[PDB]
């Protein structure tokens, strides 16, 4: 699996609708390209993939 | 690299997983994955 | 959307509104007045010769 | 890259919008994009 680390999160742009209506970006560094699975681990936000 | 893992063409060193082929974007730096589909 | 701004009456002058809403980049509209007319209401009252 | 985005030839990693195209300008390295416009 690969591997994360020094990741920080940002908000490009939110707006609480029924829709969709947020944006969010994460910059990070890693040792090889793949695919990870992305979670949130509260109640507040859901995120869509 | 790994046994899971193809090259973009042998003029660029970078690789990887063989789930990305043909998917429908190009993965590669320049879309080698999705050439010949 | 709906928006709204106050532009002056000069003729030539070219006017620059800016559109800025979340979750949209912002827009910039030219707008510009090329002849503005003013006319009366008239009722006769006689005529001379 | 993108759809809307053209590459400046294939030895450049550069893409530019397609709107940038036969607009007077170049906004390519050397020009490729006006060429034959
Ligand atoms: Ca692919
Ligand atoms: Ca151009």
């Amino acid at each position: 699996a690969p591997t994360i680390i020094d990741l920080t999160c940002t908000v490009a742009t939110c707006t609480h609708s029924s829709d969709f209506g947020g944006v969010l970006t994460l910059t990070y560094k890693t040792d090889k390209n793949g695919d990870c699975s992305v979670h949130s681990h509260s109640n507040v936000a859901t995120l869509q993939e | 690299c790994r046994i899971h893992e193809i090259s973009c063409g042998a003029h660029s060193t970078q690789c990887i997983p063989v789930s990305w082929r043909c998917d429908g974007e190009n993965d590669c730096d320049s879309g080698e994955d999705e050439e010949n589909c | 959307y709906e928006h709204s701004t106050v532009m002056p009456n000069v003729v030539g002058f070219p006017y620059k509104a800016h559109i800025e809403r979340p979750g949209y980049s912002p827009l910039t509209l030219q707008m510009q007045v090329v002849e503005t007319s003013l006319e009366p209401t008239l009722n006769l009252e006689y005529i001379t010769c």
